């Protein structure tokens, strides 16, 4: 038996379909037994059983290409990909993490380790295009998981795949991490948009380590401020965990809980 | 629990000048624009000055070069220098602000009470 899985499909894709997929993403994700300020944190590393570690989301599109990713329960993050008899990994920060990512597709015939981790900068670089340049969308996701298919096959150049996993991490890690980037992907598919995200967006995703922090080591709520961006760009300061209560969906585990 | 401040106003000879303030508490975030109508008797009320987040102001025809608004957005403050004051000054003015989206809301929008200005 196994890591738990969850499929999506971008075939015929609605808004209800990915929003009760990113749903069934936290659900695998959180245990629901430590939440503060009502946002729910993520497993502590620190002593995690290695066959609670990891969940695996099953991707397929119209094009009928199928990719399984791999996520980390502790920061809800890509570390890997499996397409057809191979897998390939982002290059783990740690011994602890290079070794717990050994026991993910055990069943794969070919297992690589790229020379590169999975950190937006990095693929940024790789991609020689930033964040604000690349659409997000039902169809850059379904472009994506054809991307990571055929890389694979050697049908896809590094540039496309680093996009690509740009693409993936934020349409699922990030949405789950965050109801309101949920929300900017449930509104692309009601339109049936494709658009790069906003700053709103982006300094989120920046943030979110700062944020899991600032809200556990509040004092009832209060922080010891976080600056974020509206969605034309200008800064504005977080003081309470009060206003992120729709944003952010869970955290990264900082300290022991109240 | 938005409460918007007034401060300023009265009695002003023409070619004088003065400021107005407006303040607003209880906003848990930084307005999205913030500044003053006016209303003169017998007119409908109007935009007199007005700034944004973005720092970006906006005058009436009438009043631009005349009149400044600045604004401190950590502090929810603004301010309106009134220079070289004129008949058409006399009026009521109304500070107004508008904050963006933070739980449960998604926008709100207030008024104050209105300070008059009376220029002699
Ligand atoms: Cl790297």
């Amino acid at each position: 038996k196994q890591y738990p899985i969850i499929n999506f499909t971008t075939a015929g894709a609605t808004v209800q379909s990915y929003t009760n997929f990113i749903r069934a993403v936290r659900g695998r994700l959180t245990t629901g037994a430590d939440v503060r300020h009502e946002i729910p944190v993520l497993p502590n590393r620190v002593g995690l059983p290695i066959n609670q570690r990891f969940i695996l989301v099953e991707l397929s599109n119209h094009a009928e290409l199928s990719v399984t990713l791999a996520l980390d329960v502790t920061n809800a993050y890509v570390v890997g990909y499996r397409a057809g008899n191979s897998a390939y990994f982002f290059h783990p920060d740690n011994q602890e993490d290079a070794e717990a990512i050994t026991h993910l597709f055990t069943d794969v015939q070919n297992r690589y380790t790229f020379a590169f981790g999975g950190n937006y900068d990095r693929l940024e670089q790789l991609a020689g295009n930033l964040r604000e340049n690349i659409e997000l969308g039902n169809g850059p996701l379904e472009e994506a998981i054809s991307a990571l298919y055929y890389y694979s096959t050697g049908g896809t150049q590094l540039p496309t795949l680093a996009r690509s996993f740009i693409i993936c991490i934020q349409m699922i890690s990030e949405a789950a991490r965050f109801q309101y980037i949920e929300g900017e992907m449930r509104t692309r598919i009601r339109y049936n948009r494709r658009s790069a995200p906003d700053p709103s967006v982006i300094t989120l995703e920046n943030s979110w380590g700062r944020l899991s922090t600032a809200i556990q080591e509040s004092n009832q709520g209060a922080f010891a401020p976080i600056q974020l961006q509206r969605r034309n760009g200008s800064k504005f300061s977080v003081y309470d965990v009060s206003i992120l209560i729709p944003i952010i969906a869970l955290m990264v585990y900082r300290c022991a809980p109240p | 629990q938005v409460q918007l401040v007034e401060s300023g106003g009265g009695l002003v000879q023409a070619g004088g000048s003065l400021r107005l303030s407006c303040a607003a508490s209880g906003s848990i975030v930084n307005f999205e624009t913030m500044g003053w109508y006016r209303q003169a008797p017998g007119k409908e009320r109007e935009l007199v000055a007005t700034i944004t987040n973005e720092g970006s102001s906006n005058y009436a025809d009438s009043v631009k070069g005349r009149f400044t608004i600045s604004g401190d957005n950590a502090k929810n403050t603004v301010s309106l220098q009134m220079n070289s004051l004129k008949p058409e000054d006399t009026a009521v003015y109304y500070c107004s602000a508008t904050f963006g989206s933070r739980w449960p809301y998604a926008h709100s929008d207030h008024w104050g009470q209105g300070t008059q200005v009376t220029v002699s």
